[PDB]
RNA sequence: AGUACGAGAGGACCGGAGUGAACGGACCGCUGGUCUCCCUGCUGUCGUACCAACGGCACAUGCAGGGUAGCUAUGUCCGGA
RNA sequence: AGGGCCAUCGAUCAACGGAUAAAAGUUACCCCGGGGAUAACAGGCUGAUCUCCCCCGAGAGUCCAUAUCGGCGGGGAGGUUUGGCACCUCGAUGUCGGCUCGUCGCAUCCUGGGGCUGAAGAAGGUCCCAAGGGUUGGGCUGUUCGCCCAUUAAAGCGGCAC
RNA sequence: GUCCUAAGGUAGCGAAAUUCCUUGUCGGGUAAGUUCCGACCUGCACGAAAGGCGUAACGAUCUGGGCGCUGUCUCAACGAGGGACUCGGUGAAAUUGAAUUGGCUGUAAAGAUGCGGCCUACCCGUAGCAGGACGAAAAGACCCCGUGGAGCUUUACUAUA
RNA sequence: UGCCGGCAUGAGUAACGAUAAAAGAAGUGAGAAUCUUCUUCGCCGUAAGGACAAGGGUUCCUGGGGAAGGGUCGUCCGCCCAGGGAAAGUCGGGACCUAAGGUGAGGCCGAACGGCGCAGCCGAUGGACAGCAGGUCAAGAUUCCUGCACCGAUCAUGUGGAGUGAUGGAGGGACGCAUUACGCUAUCCAAUGCCAAGCUAUGGCUAUGCUGGUUGGUACGCUCAAGGGCGAUCGGGUCAGAAAAUCUACCGGUCACAUGCCUCAGACGUAUCGGGAGCUUCCUCGGAAGCGAAGUUGGAAACGCGACGGUGCCAAGAAAAGCUUCUAAACGUUGAAACAUGAUUGCCCGUACCGCAAACCGACACAGGUGUCCGAGUGUCAAUGCACUAAGGCGCGCGAGAGAACCCUCGUUAAGGAACUUUGCAAUCUCACCCCGUAACUUCGGAAGAAGGGGUCCCCACGCUUCGCGUGGGGCGCAGUGAAUAGGCCCAGGCGACUGUUUACCAAAAUCACAGCACUCUGCCAACACGAACAGUGGACGUAUAGGGUGUGACGCCUGCCCGG
RNA sequence: AGCAUGACCAGGUUGAAACCCCCGUGACAGGGGGCGGAGGACCGAACCGGUGCCUGCUGAAACAGUCUCGGAUGAGUUGUG
RNA sequence: GGAAGAGGCGCCGAGGGUAGGGCCCGUGACUGGGGCGAAGUCGUAACAAGGUAGCUGUACCGGAAGGUGCGGCUGGAUCA
RNA sequence: CUAGACGGUGGGAGAGGGUGGUGGAAUUCCCGGAGUAGCGGUGAAAUGCGCAGAUACCGGGAGGAACGCCGAUGGCGAAGGCAGCCACCUGGUCCACCCGUGACGCUGAGGCGCGAAAGCGUGGGGAGCAAACCGGAUUAGAUACCCGGGUAGUCCACGCC
């Protein structure tokens, strides 16, 4: 039956897919909260 | 066993009791526009109200009754059921520019004049002064704004009495509101409601309705110990004449004051 | 033993052959099942072109019945004197 | 403005060393901290109440102590009668009952040979001795227990955290 | 008569999914009951709208019986396909101080097998069984202690839209 | 009672996975039982088939080696290694439209971040093909070979000889439910209809006993429109579809139900060339295979095509690109476009693998998992329940013996049928179609498709008989739809008026759940909801026989003295 | 839950309202059936969710299997968003 | 050489049973109603203006006979 | 053949019926007004309204239902039942002038109609008063008779006995 998630990202393109916090500013520090912000790479390319 | 016409009442069968429902309606194919809408439901970044709600939204369409006139001459002929409510819509006619709506006394075969035109025609008409009231027998259509008319929109009641004629100048009645003397001076239809009770006429059961166009509510008492005390007994209720979060169930009162029911009194129901 | 006893109903210290119980085994040859391949009975499908005639499937005999060598109880004998 | 000093006044705070002036109920959905050094179900020191015997004279037995009991009370064995103890058991031992395995003890539930019998027989009434054996099916209940139906030589009592 | 008055019991049922006290008291069903009913009424502390009763079908709700059966219980009986045994490979986890790891009766913070005193076995392998280590798991979460938490409610002290 | 790293022991036992049969010849070589060329067996085949949906991304191949994995292992993998394989103008994105919702400079407001929204883009499965069957290697297909449809398309000549540019209103694509048939073939079935490769000691027949095999769209016909809707030249919108006009709308004649707007499978329905077994051509393994014959007759279901076809119901069923509905400044007289035709186009990506599938999610290749299209068969009221073969998938991550206790699974009983026990859950029993036959209660439509009685196969005087039953003489067995398919029955007492929810893994009940009525308030740019933000709508696009809270919940009679608090 | 586009339902039984002729029938209410076609109806496949035993709790899997039901002309169910 | 007993038989039906229906007598713990007996209990609508002139129709209450909404009626004595 | 029954002409009578506007003395009250201390009601009193302006008095207003006078031995009327203007429709009734059809009729468990007030239901409705319920008060006792309120109700449609 269903799971808890299944397939297709739409919600993590155009809302929080790489260039998806600028639509809310105070999130572009949080997309900036793993990368200018400590060490590590990033989470949404791998 | 009694009024106007087939009521789908039926007593008792398999799943499906004493309905109630339409009436006659020539059937027309579809509307042909209906103008800005939007929809329903929810609103304001939030939601409001948790009782009703459906799937269905708009169909029914403004109903600009008369802004302008000075002439135009139609007739009426078809008519169509839309609006949100059961209540019919008519259909109207003429041959100018707009449609709007109309209203519709009684339904009609195939005839009509009508006129809209201060002093026109006995039967059915539209826009025309306000004095003209001898008898002033169903209106099924009465309004509030100086330019525009419209209000109603229901199949229940539609039919006012009209008063005399003293200082302040008021006069009519209203639908439900007892002895409450409005000040006015603007317009209407002038004509019945067609199938009166038929507008909160029963239905069988539950499951083909309150869903389909609105939503599954007979609730009360959340039992919720926060801002809703009603529920924590053996299964009793003793005492609190609380509704909830403390809203005063009983009458309490209310609104008051206002532009209007300032010269407007008499409106106690019962 | 219809006695000692009992004025009347009835009925022993001794043992005697005799009927029974859950209760030890045994035994197949009195009673029965069990038998999943030995046969007959029947519907549906196929393989033999096709037919009397048969096989694969229907719980690992489909359905009605039958069945030995074996097992055990209701099968029979013995058990405490 | 104030302070201290002389002295002094404001709280059944009568929770009276009170400590704030200042405040309720509820969880068998619970989570944790520990725990029989903080209960309850078994043992356990104990032996209240439990089954059984002992003392002579009042009273039944026609009178008449003991065929059988016994006003009042007196010595205890056992103690699994509901418990008094909170000793290790909370790094956790889950009521009771039911089928079956049941195997122990005897004070003996039914035989046996014996004391007596206010017992003619038939059949019992109480006691002595040891285990050799053995002790149903229905009704209800979860049933320990219990009474209701017929049986049964009779349908046990204390075992075992009943 | 009067206390209380703020008032101050009627439609139905009445050991029925309200009776402690008792399984009530009469009666049907087989012999019979903490049961099903028919009533009585001295119904712990039933009822008016979170009702009372009535009331057909229908609801994997409790109780009585019966109709043929369920052959459950008495002995249940025998057979099968598959696991328990011959052989090739793979074989872990929960857990745990350490085994020349028999018992009594006793003793011990009394539930002792390494303790007392006594008796006793040729040592080992595997099949099978539960009385056994106070069986295993999370340091009972039933409870109490803890000037612990969370959760809900009430006019608890009080904030507050 | 730590944590990781390693050695451990439970111990070699329990176990190899759903218990849905397999033997062997032979290839190979390192021996071979599970590979390979293959005759025999059986399980599924509304499947455990094939294609589309998500997924994994390397599945598929030319094949190759055990270190390790597939819980034996193995000369098998989709392990590991280089290469090979999904060839586009029309099946696939966009651009032409869109419901949740997100977003949208200005703006409606918020302490910022921002929330939201006007002109908008998106966001979808969604509106949008104008070709079908053959010739294809190691894998790919409607793009590769052949008879074949072209929607608008690239230019220019020939009836037009003159029209036309926006968001469009159109007609309409815009479809709700159910029934009935008034239509239908592929496909299926009647095979001796056409042509035959040829026949068996089996016993038996060689002939009305016999394997097998034989149409397709482009095209259009009083032998395709079965079936649903009446067509046209004059005047005007006593003032707006932000103008006009050949859309809509209404008034006066001559046609004025004298005439048509409209198709699923046709009796040329065709040009086509494929077609049984094959001479076998082939190193006479692999199979590359020359060439080639029957162009026929009806009768069974569609969720395939009529399918706004009809009546009826409504809880009253979206705005919607395109042949098609209409043009203003301007454009326009001899050329701009609609016409016929040669020529010309749809861009990159998938089009290969398993696919309700040990390979996609369950810590793994664990007996789990949900969508879409076909869906041979006789038998059977239908039957996708039920037996077995196609095509196709296949013995599943094993193998044998002896098959003690016991153990899960199945069946059959003497003696009683629930005495068993908390109560027949379980167990196990049991419930054909046709006809006649049929209650207390009852809102009579029911309680019962009740109980009960006869038959249903076969030879036959015989129907609408291309298929049932039927007045009869009768045939086999103990019994006849006979295999499989299946309400246990009845009275009564307690709760609920039955369809709905779920203890996501103990527990689905008298519990909540329905109209009716009971208390109302709001009564509008409304009460209320979320929102400090009112912006927002829900309410409804409504203003009341309307909605938010609260009570029981068919219907029938009724519902009360204490408002001290 | 709310929003949209599509989708799943082989039959039998019961077969009611509408339509029609007749009629004891003034009007006319009403009566026969015909077709009609209704009903969270009937068995129950698919489809949704489940009342009880069973194997088994390192078992197949940190998760099931076998048998009995209703929804099955709909207070039905569903793909994706 | 067509044959008696009938030998196999075809619906009748005696007769027993498993079932659904109606009917009948008795039975039945409990309960509603009518009369009997010292006229047992408490009060007293209606007979007289028997304290509302009288019954009744329906309807609620309520130890009871009864209370109250209105109408018919003369079967009401009298001077409303 | 017309005495009966039947229809014609010409007139007249009323509270016969269904519908529509309503005429006004009505009486409870909403409001302003004048603006004092009681009103009310029994045979004696009171719940109530009084210092908030009660009782009453002028007007504006909401309304529902009733229809004095004529009214008497009255009329309509099968009967039940019905006494305001007008109108659409309509029932039964009257003599004279005979017009003719020419026995064409009177009754009749069964049915159809009516269906006195009230009583059922759906929606409406509400001034006056009224079952239940509730007050001051009789008396020993008073769920009667006085007074004081009020729900269904007395009210329109339609289906019941």
């Amino acid at each position: 039956m269903k799971r808890t998630y299944q397939p297709n990202n739409r919600k993590r393109a155009k809302t929080h897919g790489f260039r998806a916090r600028m639509k809310t500013k105070s999130g572009r520090n949080i997309l900036a909260r793993r990368r200018a912000k400590g060490r590590h790479q990033l989470t949404v390319s791998d | 066993k009694k009024y106007r016409p087939y009521t789908p009442s039926r007593r008792q069968m398999t799943t499906a009791d004493f309905s109630g429902l339409t009436k006659k309606r020539p059937e027309k194919a579809l509307t042909e526009a209906l103008p800005k809408t939007g929809g329903r439901n929810n609103r304001g970044r939030i939601t409001s109200r948790f009782i009703g709600g459906g799937h269905k939204r708009l169909y029914r369409i403004i109903d600009f009754k008369r802004r302008d006139k000075s002439g135009v001459n139609a007739k009426v002929a078809a008519i169509e059921y839309d609006p949100n409510r059961s209540a019919r819509i008519a259909l109207l006619h003429y041959a100018d520019g707009e449609k709007r709506y109309i209203l519709a006394p009684e339904g009609l075969t195939v005839g009509a004049t009508v006129n809209a035109g201060p002093e026109a025609e006995p039967k059915l008409g539209n826009a025309l002064p306000l004095r003209f009231v001898p008898v002033g027998a169903v209106v099924h259509a009465l309004e509030l704004v100086p330019g525009k008319g419209a209000q109603l929109a229901r199949s229940a009641g539609t039919s006012v009495q009209v008063q005399g004629k003293e200082s302040d100048y008021v006069i009519v009645r209203l639908p439900s509101g007892e002895l409450r003397r409005v000040h006015s001076e603007c317009y209407a239809t002038i004509g019945a409601v067609g199938n009166a009770e038929h507008k909160n006429i029963v239905l069988g059961k539950a499951g083909r309705s309150r869903w389909l166009g609105r939503k599954p509510h007979q609730r009360g008492s959340a039992m919720n110990p926060v801002d809703h005390p009603h529920g924590g007994g053996e299964g009793r209720t003793g005492a609190g004449r609380v509704p909830v979060t403390p809203w005063g169930k009983p009458t309490k009162g209310l609104k008051t004051r206002r532009k209007r029911k300032t010269s407007d009194r008499f409106i106690v129901t019962r």
